[PDB]
RNA sequence: UCUGAGAGUUUGAUCCUGGCUCAGGAUUAACGCUGGCGGCAUGCCUAAUACAUGCAAGUCGAUCGAAAGUAGUAAUACUUUAGAGGCGAACGGGUGAGUAACACGUAUCCAAUCUACCUUAUAAUGGGGGAUAACUAGUUGAAAGACUAGCUAAUACCGCAUAAGAACUUUGGUUCGAAUCAAAGUUGAAAGGACCUGCAAGGGUUCGUUAUUUGAUGAGGGUGCGCCAUAUCAGCUAGUUGGUGGGGUAACGGCCUACCAAGGCAAUGACGUGUAGCUAUGCUGAGAAGUAGAAUAGCCACAAUGGGACUGAGACACGGCCCAUACUCCUACGGGAGGCAGCAGUAGGGAAUUUUUCACAAUGAGCGAAAGCUUGAUGGAGCAAUGCCGCGUGAACGAUGAAGGUCUUUAAGAUUGUAAAGUUCUUUUAUUUGGGAAGAAUGACUUUAGCAGGUAAUGGCUAGAGUUUGACUGUACCAUUUUGAAUAAGUGACGACUAACUAUGUGCCAGCAGUCGCGGUAAUACAUAGGUCGCAAGCGUUAUCCGGAUUU
């Protein structure tokens, strides 16, 4: 196979609504050209209609995607393509040794890269800046370089000057390089070079003295050599350039299209330049769960540690599970070990999916991606391992899909289904977390975003085959009462087993956060302790159900008040079921209360939306007293309902962007108002 | 599937041309006998019979028949 | 039940002693009808040749300590060769390993012999058995093994073995020889096997 | 072999040019285990006579079995 | 004779007529409940539906030219054959759609039939000519593919020499629809590659072919006997029915046809109809008989359905070919494609029917002197108590059995129960130690003694001696290898049929239930606490055939 230093994985690390997936898809097309087959005039060009983009998202989605290019292999993975999430994201960042940043210019305005960068910014991996709106009504160099900025902050250094910046890019002024055009739209072979010419010598002669006094800083001979006037030699721009994608002090912001299809070259080009070997990347962290929870390295060495990073379903050649190979060589043909199940399991073939083939295969390298065809038992964090390396259990680096929409049950055959459906969506994704009101015998789904929630479903019914209703959210909806009266309750019997009576009084006590707690009034015998004991009994089972609809009747206190005497019988439990049905008709009576959460808010949203989401809250009735002040946000300690929660994060990002977010606290259940007890007391 | 059976298959065509080629000598040799009946014909349909059953593609008994049948018109002339 | 956990209440209910004075004895309470709320003359007919054939089955499989699935098995190896269901079959069951081996005198109660043979002590045919399925024959030597030559409590159970005019034991080497069948009047006086012979009627 | 794992029992068969073990034979050779050097099979120097006279040799795993019959050393100058 | 269960069902009661039920082995099982191991064997009946994926017979130079390079200047020592050509390719396995019949069981007619290697061995490997791939060039080409142009080898294509024997003409002889032999006509066998000795010839030496020829091998048509249903199907059948001649698959056969024809089967129900794969093997019962011939051994059938041809000895060929019909990938819409009723496995119905299985270790073939290779056949293994099999959840002493469930309801007691407090002891399954496999220790390969055509020459038969070979398995079995009572329990129901029941609610409500039938003014059949017996790592349940019903 290729060395080891051309093992380089590189996941597309933006979202939708930028170009993202026709970059994607450009890419893959440009770097998987073969013409045995006839592909080249197959997918030659990629561009949008754009009227609907989660077809963009889901049909152009690359779990796991791996090529070669010449000098290496290229491992694109378009796993993301929900506007904000984390699972797949982070998986794309995890896997690959450098990423590319696809971000724009027409639509400077997108809110969802700030996040993405700052996941990637976590492992220091090197980042190149790709800008591919810049073929539009609106588009402009200077807009990215201060969408760049203002998003982000991070001095992206312009290497590439764009010739053609609103809607004609088709060349590109490079200062490793020369000068380039593109004469051929749609699909990229040729990077027409051109040298710099007098009327452009100190055009780029500018921006050469630009980078080069930051290039300086680093080695100081370099600074020295600016002294005497010596300009730094290009080979040690590339060199610190990698250090700073790398070691992240400072990214090339290059520029292209995906409309009329310009400025993939020296994308490329760059990434080559600046992305290096799965060895001179920093490599990420891995904390097993199973009590090795420490700082460890990728490099590639002997030692073997396979993660499987994505799943997918075929019923026909088994289960066709993505992962990657992190250090040493995959054994196959024999029993595997799994150490989150701690067991071999017997394997029959490998393989891998490239961007157009299911080659069968059975062994990659450190710094690519592999695949099992089959392997029905597979979670995302798993460690197959063959010389026993140490646990690489990943579970803390994804985060939860928040905001609840409620599911409710239905026949047997769907539920069923869904059941599977869930569990097997839990191994594509570790942290997708689901809830299960008390009011449904079934599931709750989670997303935050209109795309999320979409592609979830999307996850649902495509790989699975399967499609709900996905009704309103619910709540748990506990239950107290308020002030009521004495019951009283009776058994009379002559014929049957034998003639039993009992003959109580109850009364049934209010409470809003106490628990079952005993009253016990009887003194003088008008009951004797034979029928004392029985109708206790009666007291406790009326803490287990609600009369409306089988909600929970917590925080209650039940209080026994009378009962009767009699010689010849009126046996024990006669007084029980006569004491159970007296609190049963005391919990009929009592005309209760309900318990819902109503959720203090730490809204943390831009300065931009700062009044947006203000009214919003206000329009929501919430107790705003004050805001605390932070760098660039604002956080509003506010008070939301739980049923005005319901879209809560959807409709104030309709309202603000989608930049406007949100930060929700779980808070102490708390008396439903007048408006909301009223419409479940029955 | 089995690479000898592509083999044999190549190999089997190729005696398909052959046979063909050399039944139709055989049958035309018949013909010739049939047209002009003679005892020279009848023992040059007798070599190239023998010449076929010593081949092996075919069973004698086919050669033996066909041959009989001959010299039946033989002796009906 | 293969097995027991107060064999004194099988002994008492059966009508006959496991052990003589040793199971229908006097250890504070002391039975031989059916003990309980149920113990009763009872007046629906309960009692048939179906009745006292499945009693007489109890009480013979609850002696021996084995699963009736081995009698089963046993029942068919028999048959295997001609002869007496009845005699045959009695004989065979007598020679159980674990029943011999009590039988010898090596072990106070047919559980404590069953577990005791189990743990892999006794040698039968040159091969220490790990699981007493082994039917016994006429001079069929059972050895105990190294282990079990220091156990206090198969120890004192030895030293007081017990001879039979159809078998033989030598306790001071805590070895046993099977000497001949209990043909007809070596076997119990309570218990006839016939019973369970005519339980059948797919001969 | 054949029956049982760690047990095995050999049937040996004739054949001509296609079939199988213990399927469809001219004659049972007999019975051999691979662990037994020494057979209990249907040899008596006269049906391996039969066997090698007629045709159709069979299998090739007793031929050390008819060998040490001396098969072979009457067979090899009868066809001589 | 091995051998054979009863009771319950009617009128006030009695009996009779008749019927039903449980009472039995047994699972492709499943199923509740839970669960010890392993051995062991089982494992879509329904779906013959597409089959995705790997896989389901490979071996060949001791047949050849060159390809093709390691060392060599090259020749060449060397690697196999892309290709020509050889065998096996029809093996294997699968299911049984369909097939009810010579397929079968059996003796056969084969007078009509071949069978490659093999086999009984007589005859041969004399001599060539010229191609053809390989190689080379061009062409169409995204590829798929694809045409043209030439050269050359052999074991390659095509004649002849000899050619016993033999095919086959004419005469005689012999013989139960021909057996047998004499005379005599015609007529044809290629092809040599490779190793030691020998100048060569020749001898030894290994392959490839040749005829002749005893059989096997697979099978051909018929074949008496028996071979599902089919009258709430009575007429059916125009090669129908047979003959002369001619042609014909391997051949007799209207196999088929020209000619000549009107008959053939049939109330013992013809024809038609759809089905089952047939025998051995699979259970029940004493028996009568019933229950499958799934898968399997033999035979038989498709091998996605229906044809055609070729090869091969045998195919009109599951995994050859061409095609029509079902399907399909990619694509520039020009185009090419194939079959798990092979193994698995997938989709489904179902209760479910195994690995998307490992080595050919041992066994089969095939072929190669030989090293050997592949088998999804085989051998393993997984797999689900999947079924069977055995195992252990203690024992001993110890009380009037201390706790308590049920009864009593006082009130011990007594059931559980020597279960316990109390004292110890035992360890397969709990648990570790090392020995650690048998199975190769087979075919094959190599030294040799004898034999041995030769032994001038290398080699072959028997054997001495060695080579080497695991799917399993650090498995199996051993030894308290060490501490320990510790490591495992559930089910039915207790009114009878047919063992297991006392009380509590319950007024024919609750709910039980295979038959009788259970509960409407105090419930041992219900529901429960409990005790109880039958069992048991399996327990009960239905499923399925006969006998218990002679009660067809």
């Amino acid at each position: 196979t290729v060395d080891l230093i051309n093992f380089r994985n590189f996941g597309i690390m933006a979202h939708i609504d930028a170009g993202k997936t026709t970059t994607s898809e450009r890419i893959l097309f440009h770097s998987g050209r073969i013409h045995k087959i006839g592909e080249t005039h197959d997918g030659e060009s990629v561009m949008d209609w754009m009227e609907q983009e989660k077809e963009r998202g889901i049909t152009i989605t690359s779990a796991a995607t791996s090529v070669s290019w010449k000098n290496c292999s290229l491992n694109l993975i378009d796993t993301p393509g929900h506007v904000d999430f984390t699972v797949e994201v982070e998986r794309s960042l995890r896997v690959l040794d450098g990423a590319i940043a696809v971000l724009d210019a027409q639509m400077g305005v997108e809110p969802q890269t700030e996040t993405v960068w700052r996941q990637a910014s976590r492992y220091e991996v090197p980042r190149i800046i790709f800008v591919n709106k810049m073929d539009k009504t609106g588009a402009n160099f200077e807009r990215s370089v201060q969408s760049i900025q203002q998003r982000l902050g991070v001095k992206a250094v312009p290497i590439q000057l764009p010739i053609g910046a609103e809607n004609d890019f088709n060349g590109i002024i490079d200062l490793i390089e020369e000068k380039v055009y593109f004469f051929d739209g749609g699909k990229e072979e040729k990077a027409e070079e051109k040298p710099i010419p007098d009327q452009f010598k100190d055009q780029v002669k500018q921006m050469r003295a630009h980078l080069v006094e930051e290039v300086a800083n680093f080695d100081d001979q370099l600074m020295a050599d600016y002294l005497e006037g010596k300009e730094i030699s290009i080979a040690d721009i590339k060199r610190c350039i990698r250090k700073g994608v790398i070691g992240c002090q400072f990214f090339p912001v290059l520029c292209g299209s995906a409309f009329k299809n310009k400025g993939i070259k020296l994308l490329l080009d760059a990434v080559v330049d600046f992305l290096p070997s799965p060895v001179d990347v920093p490599q990420a962290k891995a904390y097993g769960e199973d009590g090795n929870e420490v700082l460890i390295s990728a490099s590639d060495d002997a030692p073997f540690v396979g993660l499987a990073f994505k799943v997918a379903t075929d019923p026909f050649v088994g289960r066709l599970t993505f992962v990657r190979v992190y250090s040493g060589v995959l054994k196959s043909g024999s029993y595997v070990k799994n150490v989150r199940k701690n067991k071999k399991e017997r394997v029959s073939r490998l393989v891998k999916m490239h961007a157009q083939n299911r080659n069968e295969i059975e062994e990659i390298r450190a710094g690519d991606i592999c695949a099992i065809i089959g392997l029905k038992d597979t979670t995302t964090g798993e460690t197959l391992v063959d010389d026993k390396i140490d646990v690489q259990l990943e579970a803390m680096q994804f985060a939860q899909p928040v905001i609840s929409l409620a599911v409710e049950p239905k026949t047997k055959a769907d539920q069923e289904k869904m059941s599977i459906a869930l569990s097997k969506l839990a191994e594509e994704d570790p942290t997708f977390k689901t809830f299960t009101d008390p009011e449904t015998g079934q599931t709750i789904i989670a997303g935050m975003g209109e795309l999320h929630l979409d592609i979830l479903v999307d996850r649902m019914r495509r790989e699975f085959k399967v499609e709900v209703n996905v009704g309103a959210p619910q709540v748990s909806f506990r239950e107290t009462f308020n002030k009521e009266s004495e019951v009283e309750g009776k058994y009379i019997k002559q014929s049957g087993g034998r003639g039993q009576y009992g003959h109580v009084k109850i009364r049934f006590e209010p409470n809003k956060d106490k628990g079952f707690e005993f009253v016990d009034k009887i003194v003088g015998g008008r009951i004797p302790r034979e029928y004392i004991k029985p109708v206790q009994a009666g007291l406790e089972n009326a803490m287990a159900s609600g009369p409306l609809a089988g909600y929970p009747m917590i925080d209650i206190k039940a209080t026994l008040f009378d009962g009767s005497f009699h010689e010849v019988d009126s046996s024990e439990m006669a007084f029980k079921i006569a004491a159970s049905l007296a609190l049963k008709e005391a919990g009929k009576v009592c005309s209760p209360v309900l318990l819902e959460p109503i959720m203090a808010i730490e809204v943390t949203v831009p300065e931009q939306y700062f009044g947006d989401t203000m009214g919003d809250i206000s329009s929501r009735r919430g107790l705003i007293e004050g805001t605390e002040q932070r760098d660039n946000v604002q956080v509003i300690k506010a008070k939301v309902p739980l049923k005005e929660m319901f879209g809560y994060a959807t409709d104030l990002r309709s309202f603000s962007q989608g930049r406007g977010n949100y930060v929700m606290q779980f808070s102490h259940y708390a008396e439903t108002p007048k408006s909301v007890v009223n419409e479940i007391i029955a | 599937n089995i690479k000898s059976n592509e083999k044999r298959l190549r190999q089997n065509i190729k005696r398909n041309l052959n046979n063909k080629g050399q039944k139709t000598k055989l049958k035309t040799n018949v013909k010739n006998f049939h047209k002009e009946i003679n005892l020279d014909n009848l023992g040059n349909v007798y070599s190239q019979a023998d010449r076929l059953a010593r081949k092996g593609i075919i069973s004698t008994n086919r050669a033996r028949r066909l041959k009989s049948r001959n010299v039946a018109v033989l002796n009906k002339t | 039940m293969k097995y027991t956990g107060s064999i004194f209440k099988r002994s008492r209910r059966l009508g006959f002693s496991l052990l003589e004075n040793n199971k229908e004895f006097s250890k504070g309470k002391k039975r031989k009808t059916i003990p309980g709320q149920h113990g009763n003359r009872f007046r629906s007919s309960t009692m048939s040749g179906y009745a006292q054939q499945l009693q007489e089955k109890q009480r013979m499989q609850y002696m021996y300590g084995i699963t009736d699935k081995q009698f089963r098995r046993l029942f068919r190896l028999v048959l295997k060769q001609r002869g007496n269901l009845a005699v045959n079959l009695f004989r065979v069951l007598e020679s159980r390993l674990d029943n011999i081996v009590y039988r010898m005198g090596f072990a106070p109660t047919r559980r404590s012999a069953r577990q005791l043979v189990n743990h892999g002590h006794v040698l039968l045919n040159d091969r220490t058995v790990d699981t007493p399925s082994i039917i016994l024959n006429p001079g069929d030597k059972v050895r105990l093994k190294a282990k079990t030559i220091k156990i206090p409590i198969v120890k004192a159970a030895s030293e007081s073995g017990v001879v039979s005019p159809f078998v033989e034991t030598n306790n001071k080497t805590f070895e046993g020889t099977y000497v001949r069948f209990p043909e007809r009047s070596e076997l119990p006086a309570g218990i006839n096997e016939s019973y369970v012979v005519e339980w059948y009627k797919r001969l | 072999r054949m029956g049982r794992v760690h047990y095995p029992t050999y049937r040996i068969v004739a054949v001509d040019s296609r079939v199988k073990r213990d399927g469809k034979y001219i004659a049972l050779i007999g019975h051999l285990n691979p662990a037994l050097k020494e057979n209990k099979c249907k040899i008596d120097e006269a049906v391996a006579l039969e066997w090698l006279n007629k045709g159709a040799k069979p299998t090739d795993t007793v031929r050390s079995l008819f060998s040490q019959t001396g098969l072979w050393k009457k067979f090899v100058e009868s066809k001589k």
